[PDB]
């Protein structure tokens, strides 16, 4: 599990910057965000944002360091339902009994 | 072994392993704590459960099992069944409200985390309010309580960081503690500052006279309503008590409390008094008319110290009548057979 990211290139990261560049959270424009080769999940511009902020007006910010904290734990993405014992873990996406 | 070092090492070690970054970590945790609040409230909104209950159930699941609920708070929340029911409804909260549940817990977590990290802050502060009359550990502890207090009110929206905020909320907690627990006989915070002012003033007055100020100077230098009676009083309250058990006389084997006599206890002389007094008082009380003798015997000797309100139905004129005529016949025959004359007191 990594944490914050600056502005070398933004790709595959969480919902944080989504609202920043309104193209993807306002409308479906994250695909066109890839600039010029699209004519010839997250993928942002070539490298336009450099802060851990909220972009109404660049006000709620925090320019700093990016952690890489390795958690030694097992990560399950799509657990399924087996009712022998009480439903353990999770369902695909809807139900979360955990 | 010895207690200061162990705790110092204890939290200094954990800060050493986790100090909070200036901005990021404190911001992070802060944001999470607040969201917790907004979460818990929205939870109360949708559950109809008091935010106090929603707060205690997320606490149990993140801070401790049935063990922490049963011993600390005696027993109103069923150790298992109760808290669990509460967690079930939280689960039932669809995608929308379930979100707040998950946030609340993570928030609560952050909370404790921000609290751990800024413990060096307390100790650094608490370090200076040392020789006030409280143990360093006691001092750090109250200050700790103070930092927890801060956590509840910090608004991260207002850019200033927790450092400067904790300082105040801690310094307040400490000073209070110093004023409330430091002495054997409680003294309100006002009397405290008063005594500090009194002390400080005596200092500036020691400065030039070469004469430990008579309580004249102190009154003057202090201000508006200060007089000799006031300062002599304050410094009389300022002297802490003494030890009923202190090494006395030549320090060999002398314990201070054998010297103090006793007052309520009837020294033999008194027990003998009450015996004759009551037997003789009881002999007279019977040979009389009960009407106004018992009235005044009971009104005076049975409940509390009202001529009119002393006699039942018969008005004042029969009261004074028999009171003063029986009281004198009683006194004058007691003058004959002198038994009472020798003032039992």
């Amino acid at each position: 599990r990594v944490e914050y990211v600056k502005k070398e290139r933004a790709g595959l990261r969480l919902p944080l910057a989504a609202w920043v560049e309104k193209e993807a959270y306002k409308p479906g424009e994250i695909l066109a965000e890839l600039p010029e080769p699209y004519l010839f999940g997250d993928k942002i511009v070539a490298a336009i944002d450099p802060e851990e902020e909220v972009i109404a007006e660049a006000e709620g910010v925090v320019h700093l360091h990016e952690p890489a904290s390795i958690l030694v734990v097992k990560a399950r993405v799509y657990p399924f339902e087996d009712d022998v014992e009480v439903s353990t873990g999770d369902r695909v996406a809807p139900g979360d009994v955990l | 072994k010895i207690s200061t070092s162990d705790p110092v090492r204890q939290y200094l070690h954990e800060i050493g392993q986790v100090p909070l970054l200036t901005l990021e970590e404190e911001v992070e945790l802060a944001r999470k704590v607040e969201e917790g609040m907004e979460a818990i409230k929205k939870l109360s909104e949708i559950t109809g459960l008091d935010p106090d209950l929603i707060r205690e159930v997320v606490r149990a699941k993140i801070l401790g099992s049935a063990r922490v609920r049963h011993i600390p708070g005696l027993k109103e929340t069923l150790d298992p069944k109760t808290v669990e029911e509460i967690d079930q409804k939280l689960k039932s909260l669809p995608k929308e409200h379930k979100r707040y549940l998950h946030i609340a817990r993570e928030g609560e977590a952050a909370r404790q985390h921000l609290i751990e990290a800024n413990l060096r802050l307390v100790v650094s502060i608490a370090k200076k309010y040392t020789g006030r009359g409280l143990s360093f550990l006691d001092l750090i502890q109250e200050g700790n309580q103070g930092l927890i207090r801060a956590v509840e009110k910090f608004e991260y929206k207002r850019r200033f960081k927790f450092s400067t905020y904790a300082t105040w909320w801690i310094r307040q907690a400490i000073n209070r503690a110093i004023a409330d627990q430091a002495r054997t006989i409680r003294i309100p915070v006002h009397m405290v500052e008063t005594i500090n002012k009194l002390s400080r003033t005596a200092r500036q007055l020691q400065q030039e006279l070469g004469r430990e100020p008579t309580y004249e100077e102190i009154a003057e230098a202090m201000g508006p309503g200060w007089d000799a009676k006031r300062v002599e009083e304050t410094l009389k309250i300022a002297q802490e008590p003494v030890s009923l058990e202190t090494p006395i006389g030549d320090e060999k084997d002398s314990f201070y409390g054998d010297f103090i006599p006793d007052e309520h206890l009837p020294s033999p002389v008194d027990a003998a008094t009450q015996s004759l007094l009551s037997e003789e008082l009881e002999k007279a009380l019977s040979k009389l008319s009960e009407r106004e003798a018992m009235v005044l015997k009971l009104r005076k000797g049975l409940i509390d110290g009202e001529e009119v309100g002393a006699f039942f139905g018969v008005t004042r004129e029969r009261i004074r009548q028999i009171e003063n005529k029986a009281l004198r016949k009683l006194k004058y025959h007691e003058s004959r057979t002198r038994k009472l004359r020798d003032f039992l007191d």
